[PDB]
RNA sequence: AACGAGAUUCCCACUGUCCCUACCUACUAUCCAGCGAAACCACAGCCAAGGGAACGGGCUUGGCGGAAUCAGCGGGGAAAG
RNA sequence: GUGAACAGCCUCUGGCAUGUUGGAACAAUGUAGGUAAGGGAAGUCGGCAAGCCGGAUCCGUAACUUCGGGAUAAGGAUUG
RNA sequence: GUGGAGCCGCCGCAGGUGCAGAUCUUGGUGGUAGUAGCAAAUAUUCAAACGAGAACUUUGAAGGCCGAAGUGGAGAAGGG
């Protein structure tokens, strides 16, 4: 029943491989949608545009290896699901990867 | 009618029943049997193949054209852990073949045993051998536990040994024993079976099963392909490129009046993951690993009498898709069914054999332990980084 | 919630195409409430139809 | 109008029936034999994971090239499938009963589903195009799908 | 209408593709491929 | 002579045509959700030998014979058209 | 824009949502596209199929001929 | 038992007089089979809205395509 939210890193590069080359960005939404089920433990997850751009912005075919996110475990209103709690993933830049590990924000 | 020019069969029909195996275990079809003349002793003993390297060797086989030269062979090494025995099994003969007489467990059976009892351990409330391990302590099934090893020692005549894998010591993700049961092919049925109550939930090393340049027999199931055609599961002649619906295919695949498709014709299927047994491979070397921490950690394996360096057979980098080797191991001459990180039995072989290529002495000049992750050049990292200098890892201090 | 009819009388009406119009995408039923070319000509002076320039084909090069 | 097999206490008996409604006869008929028996609440919960795939639906009689699940084995079968039109429309059909029991005054806690029988409705017929200038028909093959509900006491 | 797509339309048609299914198949011989056996 | 999507023989270069195959990609196939035909069909569908309209799935004497199926397969049904 | 070019390739104005469905997996057999050590037509009714060659510039161009050709013969060298 | 308005026996009379087949005619329904198939032309994704309900509607942002012999903008014939 938190509210809590935390911000780590995805390399998709790991999580996409073997995949075609027109499947490759698509599944590499759907494969930050199952990571932040497995963690929030939510189905209700949802993404926001800066995030979206931040995948497709090299084609399809070339997805950035490794991004910044941020994750927001949230509870919602009028007439809502039967689980009342939803993850809000968005994107935040950064210039390195290296040496940044997930820390939990406030 | 009559082909117009002989060709022999494609593939053996005496491995016909080309499935998968109902085991991922080796299964030992044979032990080697026995006259109780001999002291006693175990046969088989149970193995991880952990990756290949090559050796250099000085050769020694007169007549030959190699003979007093350096020569490099492909060695596979098998990571060896000791075995712990748990149980006695007796067996009785009929005639309708060998029958169990009864088994008999050991006091305590550790955790990775009780382990491969469960298809859900998590599950699982562990309540198994809970009631049996009483006995043990409990005097009126006690008195009774002794009478089951006279009455083995009466009735059956080859009595064989449960024994498991230590996989704590092992960087799988397995964590069950494999538990297999082994003969004892020694002497007579009392002296077979007291020196197997002497030792129960005690450990067996590998070196007092089987020694330097003793040449074994290796079991177990192979490198899985997947369902796979006939072109690559039977070796079958590609037809020419102007084929319509298909060239790797077998073409003719039977006459007119047998009127059924026969067994010896080949066609798709499952390919690999085969149970077989290996024969006559040789082992080169008994290593033994990572002892006391007084010494602080003797790596100190691979080091032949030529090289007297501190090299280790782990190669620079580790075993790629296996891990890194912390037990005994058993190296042996050639190529060994199975991928990495797979069970293997290693067993002593049934035929006797002079031939003057077994029994001859072997001693290894070299163990390269570079890396089999690429194209490595460097042996041991100490090597590496005299011949790289410094680079750009400090850069502060 | 149809808004194909507005679509296609703005592109008319700016003299542009149906590619280059609308940014501000909230104003949704205020929008689709007009449905004549004299209504859609109000809503462009209030600043809820726009033009959205050409994309760039710079020369430089 | 009149049923198969009127129930042995129409007091505390429900009944439902949907006609001419457009599912598969061959899908119905079978997600239909593995609720027949079964308690209400385990009905209607077994059909949410039959949506979801978390449990499936054994093909017993109408088997010609269903795929082989893991799921099938609760049902001590091999093939099963999950179909998810079909076990929305007597997921429907079983709201409308539940519905019928408490105008009827009825407890649904006992309810289990004693009859449910899938017959055949007539068929709706549209055409396709096959080679050589050929026209062969897209019938369709609906169903009419019936139930009673007996409380168990 | 109010009941035209309820009561006019389900009369309206609902058979009227019950166009002969095939009409012949008037393609002149579809063993065209020469065969001839033996001669 | 010049010209041939004309017929043929040799040579150079070139190559997976081949020795001898291997691997990679896309689309299917495969599995699932929805939707869903047709051809064909006496009844049907395991063999050997015998006799028989002389080449049986059934008859005769033998061999034998466990539900329900999936992916393939091209021996047979003297398969379909 | 490149270029000899109304070639092909890439963008702008103007259109479109991938051609009567999606999702997961990536077996065999296919269809379409490629690579391959050494050998180089031994394959095959047959060099079928694929591959070599290719633009421009500067040289150099044989038999034969109806004296027009053959001829971009053949064969080289260069290219940012 | 269903059904709801006609019917039958005997004596003579008269036939468009009794079906298992005709690759019969017409209508109906099976097995195959929940199978084959829903695979030519590179491609979709995120949020919101409207909604009982959204892989497919509209909107916005992104990534793409046609690339001026167009998947653009107008007509003739034909359709109505
Ligand atoms: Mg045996």
């Amino acid at each position: 029943n938190e509210v809590v939210t935390r911000e780590y890193t995805i390399n998709i590069h790991k999580r996409i491989h073997g995949v075609g080359f027109k499947k490759r960005a698509p599944r590499a939404l759907k494969e930050i949608r199952k990571f932040a089920m497995k963690e929030m433990g939510t189905p209700d997850v949802r993404i926001d545009t800066r995030l979206n751009k931040a995948v497709w912005a090299k084609g399809i075919r070339n997805v950035p290896y490794r991004i910044r996110v941020r994750l927001s475990r949230k509870r919602n209103e009028d007439e809502d699901s039967p689980n009342k709690l939803y993850t809000l993933v968005t994107y935040v830049p950064v210039t390195t990867f290296k040496n940044l590990q997930t820390v939990n924000v406030d | 009618s009559h082909r117009k020019f002989s060709a022999p069969r494609h593939g053996s029909l005496g491995f016909l029943p080309r499935k998968r195996s109902s085991r991922h275990r080796g299964k030992v079809k044979s032990f080697p049997k026995d006259d109780p003349s001999k002291p006693v002793h175990l046969t088989a003993f149970l193995g991880y193949k952990a990756g290949m390297t090559h050796i250099v060797r000085e050769v020694d086989r007169p007549g030959s054209k190699v003979n007093k030269k350096e020569v490099v062979e492909a060695v596979t090494i098998v990571e060896t852990p000791p075995m712990v025995v748990v149980g006695i099994v007796g067996y009785v003969e009929t005639p309708r073949g060998l029958r169990t007489f009864k088994t008999v467990f050991a006091e305590h059976i550790s955790d990775e045993c009780k382990r491969r009892f469960y298809k859900n351990w998590h599950k699982s409330k562990k309540k198994a051998f809970t009631k049996y391990c009483k006995k043990w302590q409990d005097e009126d099934g006690k008195k009774q536990l002794e009478k089951d090893f006279s009455s083995m020692k009466k009735y059956c005549q080859v009595i064989r040994v449960i024994a498991h894998t230590q996989m704590r010591l092992l960087p799988l993700r397995q964590k069950k024993a494999h538990l297999m049961e082994i003969q004892v092919n020694g002497g007579t049925v009392a002296e077979k079976l007291d020196w197997a109550r002497e030792r129960l939930e005690q450990q067996v090393p590998v070196n007092q099963v089987f020694g330097q340049d003793e040449m074994i027999d290796v079991i177990g199931v192979t490198k899985g392909k997947g369902y796979k055609g006939v072109t690559s599961r039977w070796h079958t002649k590609k037809l020419p490129r102007k084929t319509h619906r298909g060239l790797r295919k077998v073409a003719c695949i039977g006459a007119w009046h047998p009127a059924r498709v026969a067994f010896s014709v080949a066609r798709a299927g499952q390919k690999g993951y085969h149970h077989r047994t290996e024969i006559n491979k040789k082992i080169y070397k008994i290593g033994q690993g990572y002892l006391i921490k007084d010494g602080k950690l003797i790596k100190n394996n691979a080091s032949t009498d030529y090289d007297l360096s501190d090299k280790s057979i782990n190669p620079l980098g580790g075993f790629v898709h296996y891990g890194e080797v912390t037990n005994d191991f058993v190296m042996l001459k050639g190529c060994v069914v199975g991928t990495k990180k797979r069970v293997l039995t290693l067993r002593k072989s049934l035929l006797v054999q002079t031939k003057r290529r077994a029994l001859e002495k072997i001693d290894l000049k070299f163990i390269d332990t570079t890396s089999k992750f690429g194209h490595g050049r460097f042996q041991t990292m100490e090597e590496k980084k005299a011949f790289m200098g410094p680079l750009k890892k400090d850069r502060i201090a | 919630s149809m808004l194909r009819l507005q679509k296609r009388l703005a592109s008319s009406v700016l003299r542009c195409g149906k590619k280059k119009v609308w940014l501000d995408p909230n104003e949704t039923n205020e929008i689709a409430n007009a449905n004549s070319r004299q209504q859609i000509r109000k809503l462009i002076k209030d600043g809820l139809i726009i033009r959205k320039p050409v994309t760039v084909h710079s020369r430089a090069r | 109008v009149r049923y198969s097999l009127d129930p042995e206490n129409p007091t505390k008996s429900c009944k439902s029936r949907g006609s001419n409604l457009r599912v598969h006869f061959k899908n119905t008929r079978e997600t239909a034999q593995a609720i027949k028996g079964m308690h209400i609440r385990k009905a209607t919960k077994y059909l949410k994971d039959v949506t979801l795939q978390k449990q499936c639906v054994p093909f017993r009689r109408y088997n010609g090239g269903v795929g082989r699940c893991a799921q099938a084995k609760q049902w001590g079968w091999t093939q099963g499938r999950w179909p998810k039109k079909s076990a929305e429309f007597l997921l429907h059909m079983l709201k409308n009963a539940e519905s019928n029991a408490e105008l009827k005054g009825l407890d649904v806690d006992s309810l289990v589903i004693e009859h449910i029988q899938v017959n055949k409705a007539p068929k709706m017929r549209r055409r396709t195009y096959r080679a050589h200038g050929r026209i062969n028909p897209y019938m369709s093959s609906p169903c009419h799908i019936e139930m009673i509900l007996t409380e168990k006491e | 209408g109010v009941c035209r797509k309820a009561a006019q339309p389900v009369e309206a048609g609902l058979q009227i593709p019950a166009i002969l299914g095939i009409l012949g198949g008037i393609l002149a011989l579809l063993i065209l491929i020469l065969l001839l056996l033996l001669f």
